[PDB]
RNA sequence: GCCGGGUGAUUAGCCAGGCUUAAAUUUAUUGUCCGGUUUAG
C-alpha cells in the first residue's frame, strides 16, 4: 500500500471524524506511522543548467555514498551549494505552510551573452514516492518571466507536518551541510568568551558555526547535570515538593500581576519552564529514557574516534565546568589540544548532537535518516588517519546518506569503484 | 501582450499596429538571423525613436486636502506658485505614485508598485475612497492609469486598472531584446530631503543600466555611488 | 406560483429537477476572445439546456417589471440611431462610465427590489430564482453569486435594477437644460449651456450611493467635447450641422472595393463582408446607395447585390 | 503628558488623598516586589517620589494648569489660523489635536512651515519654563539665542 | 492670423491633389459563439 493512499483516507476521516481519541486509535494513523517508519530518504540526481560557471550538468548520485574527485576550473564546492538550496526549502516549509526559503541571487547567473535565466532541478525518491523540484530564475529586464514550482515539496511536509500534530515524540529528516570555514569555527575552542533543549533549536541553521559548539558545551553540562541528579535518585516527594514550588512561583507572579514588560518576560519564562518541567515529569511517570545511556554514548562514539585518549570526563570543579581529557599520563583540556584532534572532535560531536536532537523516541537514537554534505574530507589528517576515516563514518551511521568530495589518492584507494564520479572538461 | 490573427479595419501606422505585426511575424520564423533584418523591426524601432515622452494630463479626487480637481502640464516646464498649506507637495507625491508602477514593471512584469498610505485619504464624514488618475501621450498613443484606496472600515471594494501601463512596458521589453544598446526613459524626484545628504561597498565592479531603477527617489547613499563611478 | 410552470412546461419529474436545482450554478464555460489591438477578454456562456430555459424564464418577467423609458439597450424597436437623435443638435458633451457594472449585481439586491414593487413571491420560488440566474465562481464553498454577462437574462435584469437611478437624475436634469441617457453601462450628457456640466460629477456620486450602494464610476474614462473637436455617440460621428454620419475614412474604403470589384479583383469572402458593411452603412444614412449607383450605374450596383 | 497628569490631579481635583493613595500606592509595590527586580525597585521609587506629592505642597498661582494655559496660548500666538489644540488619550496612548477650520487634524499632517514653528517654539518655552522655577512669570529669565 | 476637427466631388481609388464650412485649454472609434437592431436566403 502506497503512503500516497494511506493519506487519502486518512484525510477523509480527519474530516469527517471529530472524536480526537478515535483518530489517535485509528488504524490510518498506525498504517501511516508504520509507513514512514521505514523509508530511507534519498536524492536520485540533480541537473545544472547555466548556474555560476556551470552551462550544463546532470549527475546521479548513490544511496549510501558518493565520492567527487577530478579537480576542474567550475569548482566542485558549486555543485554542494546547489544542494543546499534545494534542500533549504523542505525545512521551511516543515516548520510552517508557505515559508519561504532561499533564493537565487541576480548577480550568481553566467554573465555570457547567450543565457537569459538559470534553473536548478531534483528528484527525491522515497520508496515509491516520487517528489521533483525546479528553482529558476530570469536575468533583470527579460521579456518572459519565470517562476518556481512548489507543489511537490510542499505536499512532502504536509504528511510529516500532521504527523507530529496527531503523534508526538516524532522524528524528522537530518540536514547538514560542513564547509571548509569549519577550521577557523572549531579552532575557537581557547576562550571564545536554553535549560529546554527542543526539537526545532537545529531546524534553525544548515551551515556548521561556532555557536553549534557553544550549544554543544551547554547541551553537555545540562545533561550531566540532569544525569547525575536522576542518579542521585532525588526524593519523588521532594520533586512534587518542587512542583508545588511551581505553582507557588506562579501565585508569586499572579500576585505581581495583581498589584512591567520586564516582569511579564520573566512570568513568561517561568510559566514556559513550569511547562517543560510537568511535561518531563509527565515523561518521568513512565520512565522516561535512561539520562546515563545517552551520556556514555555521545563521549563513547568520540572516544572510539580517538583511540589514544583513556576517557573523558566533565569534571566540573565547582564554577561552570571544565572539560578534560586523559592523554596517557597527562590531563589536557580541549584549549590545549591539536589542530588535528579539534575537527574531528567538533564534527562527531555535532553529528551526535543532531541526531540526539532530531531524533528522540527510538531506542538507538544513532541510527537516524538524512543526508550529509562535507566538503575536503582530508584536512588536517596524517596519511594513517586517512585510510581508516571512511571505514568509521559509514560504520557508526549506517543510514544516513553521504556526499564527500577527496583530493588524495589515500582516500581514493580505499573506496570501491561504483562509488566514484570523475568530472573533466 | 498576446498574438492575434492581425484584425485590418481600416488602414493606419499606429505604433501598436507595428508592435502587433512583428509579433504576428514572431510565430512563424524561428531563425534569428531573418528577425534582426526583417522590416518590421526595423519600422518598430523607427517609430519608437522619433517619439518623445510626455505626461498629458493628472486629476486628483479626494486625496490628503484637495478634494476634486484636474490640471494640465506643459511639455516643457511648468510652475506651481502658492503659500503654505495649498498643496504643492502633494501634487507631487500624486505624480510620484503613479509613475513608480511604470517603473516597476519595466525591470520585470506583475511587480508591484507603490500604494496610498491610511492617513492619507480625507478626514471628512461623506468620503469613502479616494483616487488618481494620469495619462501619458507619446506621438499618437494614448495610455491611461488610476489608483485608488477604499477607506477603512469600509466593506465595499475598489481595485486598479493597469492594462496601459503593461502594454506600454511590454514594448520597451521587447524592444531591448533585439537592440544592442537601447535607451530607456528617466525618472526623477528631488524632494525636500536632499539637504541631510549635503556632504554628511565591497568593491562595486560592474556598472549597469539597470542600477538607476532601484527607487525613484533620491536619498542617501546616492551621493556615495556617484563618488564611486566618478 | 412559478416553480409549477416550469415543471409543467419543460415535464419535468420531482427527482430531476431537485437535482438541476442545486448544480445549476456551475454549468458554465469560461474561454478567452481576441481584442481589437492587443489583449484578450474574458466570457463565460452556460450550457444548452440552462440557456432555453433562462430564456422561458425571462418570458414570464418581461411583462410585469417596469423599465425606465430613457433606457435605449436590448429593449425592442430601439437601437443607437435612436440614441444619437436625442444629442443631434447640442454643443457641449460630456460622458461617462462605471466600473465592472456585471459583477455588482448580486441576489441580496436583486431580491431588495422585487420586494418594493409590491408583488408578493413564495419561498420555493425565491430558491429557484436564486439557483438559476446567478453564477458562482471558484471553489464550491465560495458562497458568491454574481449576474456575470453572456446569459440571455442578465441584460433584462440590469435595466429592471437600475430604474430608481434613472428615474431620480433624469428629472433633475430636466429642470437643468440638460439632455440624459443610458447604454448599458454607458452615461451622456448635452447641453448648449456654458459652463453648466462641471457640477453633474459630483451629483450623479450623490445618486449612485443614495439609490444603488456597491456601485462605482471609473474615473479615468471622462470625456468633455464641444463643436470644435471629434463628437460621436457609441459609434455614430456628428456632423457640426447636426447630421448622422458613418464617417470619411470608410465611404472612401467602401468606394475603392467597389472600384475594384469593377475590374474583378475580389475574392468571395470579401464580398459578403462589404454586402454586409453597405447594407449596415444604407441603414445608418437612408442615401448610400443612390450616391453608389450615380457613380458606377445601376446595372453593375445590381448586379454585384444579386452575386451569391 | 506629565503636566498634563499633574494638571487633572492638582488643579481640577478629582483625586481625594492623592498622598495617602500614591503612599498606598508605593506600599502595594514594595509587598508585591516582596512576594525584573531592578525594573520592580525603580517603579517603587517612582510611587515615593509621587507619595511626595503632599512633601511639595505648594498650590500656589503658578500651578499646574496655569503652566498648561501658558504653553498652550503661547503656541497658538504663532500659528493664528488654528483655534485649539487638545492632548487626547484612546487606545491606551496620547495624541495630540488640531483644529484647523472645521477639520480635525493630527501631528503628522501638518506642513513643514508648520512643523519648524511648532518645534521651535515649544523647546524654548520648554527650557524657560523648567530652569526658572521661581518667576511669577517663568518666560521672563535671561540668556542669549543663536539662530541660523 | 496660426493650428486642429466635419466631408460632396475628383482619382487602374484605402493614394493623391482640389472646392466648402466649424470654434472656452477640453474624444484617444470600443466584446463573440450570448442580447436586441439592419439586410438577405
Ligand atoms: N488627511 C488630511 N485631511 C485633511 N487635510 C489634510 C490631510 N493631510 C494633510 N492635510 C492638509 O495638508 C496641508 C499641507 O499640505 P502640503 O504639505 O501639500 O502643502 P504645502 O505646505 O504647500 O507643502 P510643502 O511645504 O510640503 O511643500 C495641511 O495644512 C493640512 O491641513
Amino acid at each position: 500500500m502506497n503512503l500516497e493512499t494511506c493519506y487519502v483516507d486518512f484525510l477523509e476521516l480527519e474530516s469527517h471524524v471529530i472524536n480526537e481519541d478515535y483518530l489517535k486509535e485509528s488504524v490510518e494513523l498506525q498504517k501511516l506511522i508504520s509507513t514512514l517508519n521505514e523509508s530511507k530518504f534519498h536524492l536520485n540526481k540533480i541537473g545544472i543548467h547555466d548556474f555560476k560557471r556551470i552551462r550544463e550538468l546532470q549527475i546521479s548520485l548513490e544511496d549510501d555514498l558518493t565520492v567527487f574527485v577530478g579537480d576542474n576550473g567550475f569548482g566542485k564546492s558549486t555543485i554542494l551549494d546547489a544542494i543546499a538550496i534545494v534542500l533549504s526549502w523542505l525545512r521551511s516549509n516543515i516548520e510552517k505552510e508557505s515559508k519561504p526559503g532561499t533564493y537565487i541571487k541576480s548577480h550568481e547567473v553566467n554573465n555570457s551573452v547567450d543565457v537569459e535565466y538559470a534553473s536548478i532541478d531534483a528528484n527525491i525518491k522515497l520508496k515509491d514516492f516520487n517528489t521533483s523540484i525546479l528553482i529558476t530564475k530570469a536575468k533583470e529586464g527579460a521579456y518572459y518571466s519565470r517562476n518556481n514550482e512548489l507543489l511537490g515539496v510542499k505536499k512532502l511536509a504536509s504528511i510529516y507536518r500532521l504527523v507530529n500534530k496527531y503523534v508526538d515524540n516524532a522524528s524528522l529528516p537530518l540536514m547538514a551541510y560542513y564547509s571548509i570555514a569549519r577550521s577557523y569555527i572549531g579552532g575557537g575552542v581557547d576562550r571564545k568568551r536554553k535549560t529546554v533543549w527542543s526539537k526545532f533549536d537545529v531546524y534553525d541553521e544548515i551551515e556548521f558555526d561556532r555557536n553549534d559548539f557553544t550549544d554543544f558545551f551547554q547541551w553537555l553540562v545540562f545533561l550531566h547535570n540532569r544525569a547525575s541528579q536522576e542518579k542521585l535518585s532525588e526524593s519523588q516527594t521532594t520533586i512534587n515538593a518542587l512542583f508545588s514550588d511551581i505553582q507557588s512561583l506562579k501565585a508569586t507572579l499572579t500576585q505581581l500581576s495583581a498589584i512591567d514588560s520586564t516582569v511579564i518576560k520573566g512570568l513568561e519564562l517561568s510559566l514556559k519552564e513550569k511547562l517543560n518541567y510537568m511535561k518531563s515529569l509527565q515523561s518521568g511517570e513512565h520512565k522516561f529514557n535512561n539520562a546515563v545511556s545517552l551520556y556514555d554514548s555521545v563521549i563513547n562514539t568520540i572516544l572510539k574516534f580517538l583511540p589514544e585518549f583513556q576517557w573523558i570526563k566533565l569534571v566540573y570543579g565547582d564554577d561552570d565546568y571544565k572539560i578534560i581529557l586523559k592523554k596517557g599520563e597527562v590531563e589536557l583540556d580541549i584549549q590545549q589540544l591539536s589542530q588535528g584532534e579539534k575537527t574531528i572532535f567538533t564534527l562527531v560531536g555535532d553529528l551526535a548532537r543532531r541526531l540526539i536532537l532530531l531524533n528522540p523516541n527510538l531506542s538507538n537514537p544513532l541510527l537516524g535518516y538524512g543526508i550529509v554534505l562535507i566538503d575536503e574530507i582530508d584536512l588536517h589528517l596524517h596519511p594513517q588517519w586517512q585510510q581508516t576515516i571512511i571505514e568509521r563514518l559509514t560504520s557508526t551511521f549506517p543510514n544516513v546518506q553521504f556526499v564527500i568530495t577527496t583530493h588524495s589518492p589515500q582516500v581514493l584507494s580505499t573506496v570501491s569503484s561504483r562509488s566514484v564520479r570523475i568530472l573533466q572538461e | 501582450m498576446w498574438s492575434h490573427p492581425q484584425f485590418e479595419k481600416i488602414n493606419k501606422m499606429n505604433l501598436e499596429t507595428c508592435y502587433v505585426d512583428f509579433l504576428e511575424l514572431e510565430s512563424h520564423v524561428i531563425n534569428e538571423d531573418y528577425l534582426k533584418e526583417s522590416v518590421e523591426l526595423q519600422k518598430l524601432i523607427s517609430t519608437l525613436n522619433e517619439s518623445k515622452f510626455h505626461l498629458n494630463k493628472i486629476g486628483i479626487h479626494d486625496f490628503k486636502r484637495i478634494r476634486e480637481l484636474q490640471i494640465s502640464l506643459e511639455d516643457d516646464l511648468t510652475v506651481f506658485v502658492g503659500d503654505n498649506g495649498f498643496g504643492k507637495s502633494t501634487i507631487l507625491d500624486a505624480i510620484a505614485i503613479v509613475l513608480s508602477w511604470l517603473r516597476s514593471n519595466i525591470e520585470k512584469e506583475s511587480k508591484p508598485g507603490t500604494y496610498i498610505k491610511s492617513h492619507e485619504v480625507n478626514n471628512s464624514v461623506d468620503v469613502e475612497y479616494a483616487s488618481i488618475d494620469a495619462n501619458i501621450k507619446l506621438k499618437d498613443f494614448n495610455t491611461s492609469i488610476l489608483i485608488t484606496k477604499a477607506k477603512e472600515g469600509a466593506y465595499y471594494s475598489r481595485n486598479n486598472e493597469l492594462l496601459g501601463v503593461k502594454k506600454l512596458a511590454s514594448i520597451y521589453r521587447l524592444v531591448n531584446k533585439y537592440v544592442d544598446n537601447a535607451s530607456l526613459p528617466l525618472m526623477a524626484y528631488y524632494s525636500i530631503a536632499r539637504s541631510y545628504i549635503g556632504g554628511g561597498a565591497k568593491t562595486k565592479t560592474v556598472w549597469s543600466k539597470f542600477d538607476v531603477y532601484d527607487e525613484i527617489e533620491f536619498d542617501r547613499n546616492d551621493f556615495t555611488d556617484f563618488f564611486q563611478w566618478l | 406560483q412559478l416553480t409549477s410552470k416550469i415543471i409543467s412546461k419543460f415535464n419535468y419529474n420531482r427527482l430531476a429537477f431537485q437535482l438541476l436545482l442545486n448544480e445549476a450554478p456551475k454549468k458554465y464555460k469560461v474561454y478567452y476572445i481576441p481584442k481589437r489591438g492587443a489583449g484578450f477578454r474574458v466570457i463565460a456562456q452556460p450550457t444548452k439546456e440552462l440557456k432555453n430555459v433562462q430564456r422561458f424564464i425571462v418570458s414570464l418577467l418581461q411583462p410585469k417589471l417596469p423599465v425606465h423609458h430613457k433606457a435605449m439597450a436590448y429593449e425592442y424597436k430601439k437601437s443607437i440611431k435612436d440614441n444619437a437623435l436625442l444629442h443631434k443638435d447640442n454643443n457641449y458633451i460630456l460622458k461617462m462610465d462605471f466600473q465592472n457594472f456585471f459583477n455588482k449585481i448580486k441576489p441580496d439586491i436583486f431580491f431588495s427590489k422585487l420586494e418594493n414593487t409590491g408583488l408578493k413571491l413564495d419561498s420555493f420560488d425565491e430558491n429557484t430564482l436564486r439557483n438559476l440566474l446567478f453564477w458562482r465562481p471558484g471553489k464550491k464553498r465560495s458562497t458568491t453569486l454574481i449576474l456575470s454577462v453572456g446569459a440571455p437574462s442578465s441584460p433584462f435584469i440590469s435595466n429592471f435594477v437600475m430604474y430608481d437611478f434613472d428615474k431620480s437624475l433624469d428629472d433633475w436634469c430636466r429642470n437643468n437644460g440638460i439632455t440624459y441617457s443610458r447604454y448599458a453601462d454607458d452615461i451622456t450628457f448635452s447641453t448648449n449651456i456654458k459652463d453648466i456640466l462641471c457640477r453633474v460629477p459630483k451629483v450623479v456620486k450623490k445618486m449612485l450611493s443614495l439609490h444603488v450602494p456597491g456601485l462605482s464610476i471609473n474615473e479615468s474614462k471622462t470625456i468633455f467635447t464641444s463643436m470644435a473637436h471629434n463628437r460621436h455617440v457609441t459609434g455614430v460621428t456628428l456632423t457640426p450641422q447636426g447630421n448622422l454620419s458613418i464617417g470619411r475614412d470608410r465611404k472612401r474604403m467602401l468606394f475603392a472595393k467597389i472600384h475594384k470589384y469593377s475590374l474583378g479583383l475580389l475574392s468571395s469572402e470579401e464580398i459578403n463582408k462589404t454586402k454586409g458593411m453597405i447594407a449596415f452603412a444604407n441603414y445608418l444614412e437612408g442615401d448610400f446607395l443612390l450616391r453608389l449607383q450615380k457613380k458606377y450605374g445601376c446595372e453593375l450596383i445590381t448586379k454585384f447585390l444579386m452575386e451569391g
